[PDB]
């Protein structure tokens, strides 16, 4: 998975 | 004012409604405005579009929230992937309870769109969901559901202990106990005449859940056949598990 957009938003 | 510290802290993390309805609203004009006619501007699809925007907003709210901001990115992603549709539904609901009326839907942009209308330009499977959501609105309107209670439910939906593989499980379970106690303290102290507002409020979460489940299935079904534009966030979230 490694949630892309959510990651960009959370980091 | 008979308002527990925790809740006041939770209220400071809330966004400023107007500035959010403006931003999103704008984004939509900035949308249509471009492809003036060639593409797909149907009804339903417009909803998904805002739902996707309402979503970035939820992520933003959570990212700056008092306890959530202390979790590592992995856990933040797990908690958000587990409740993204519930937060959407809750959000839509609290908006109707605080700014809705008779048979009119108050969208996240600030636009009212007569319940009657919405039901005539959408399929029944969608109509049924919206209506399921509107039943809660009625109940919550009768319960005098207020903002202070609304923020407590957001945290109860976000900080679920039923999520597995969390690095910091203790924290999530701590927040959860911190909020329940706060919501109880609040509702009895501020609505003492209403014997079980507290119990009643919590009974709503499994209902919000069961609705987000049907919601996701509908969305997924509409996506498997080009009936959903594209929302890197809507669809992404939607594919966290999918079965």
């Amino acid at each position: 998975s490694h949630p892309t957009i959510l990651y960009t938003l959370l980091s | 004012a008979s308002i527990p510290h925790l809740i006041l802290e939770l209220l400071k993390c809330e966004p400023d409604e107007p500035q959010v309805q403006a931003k999103i609203m704008a984004y939509l004009q900035q949308e249509q405005s471009n492809r003036n006619r060639q593409e797909k501007l149907s009804a339903f699809g417009l909803l998904c579009k805002m739902a996707d925007q309402t979503l970035f907003s939820i992520v933003e709210w959570a990212r700056s929230s008092i306890f959530f901001r202390e979790l590592k990115v992995d856990d933040q992603m797990k908690l958000l992937q587990n409740c993204w549709s519930e937060l959407l539904i809750l959000d839509h609901i609290y908006r109707q309870v605080a700014h809705g009326k008779e048979g009119t839907i108050f969208l996240v942009t600030g636009e009212h769109v007569d319940y009657s209308t919405i039901i005539s330009h959408t399929e029944v499977a969608f109509n049924n969901l919206l209506s399921l959501a509107q039943e809660l609105v009625v109940r919550l309107r009768s319960l005098q559901f207020d903002q202070r209670e609304f923020v407590c439910l957001k945290f109860l939906v976000l900080f679920s202990s039923d999520v597995k593989n969390l690095e910091n499980l203790q924290l999530v379970e701590g927040v959860q106990e911190q909020v329940n106690a706060a919501l109880l303290d609040y509702t009895v102290c501020n609505y003492p005449q209403q014997t079980e507002k507290f119990g009643q409020l919590l009974l709503r979460l499994p209902e919000i859940r069961a609705i987000s489940k049907q919601a996701e299935d509908y969305l997924y079904y509409k996506h498997v056949n080009g009936d959903v534009p594209y929302n890197n966030l809507l669809i992404e979230m939607l594919h966290a598990k999918r079965a």
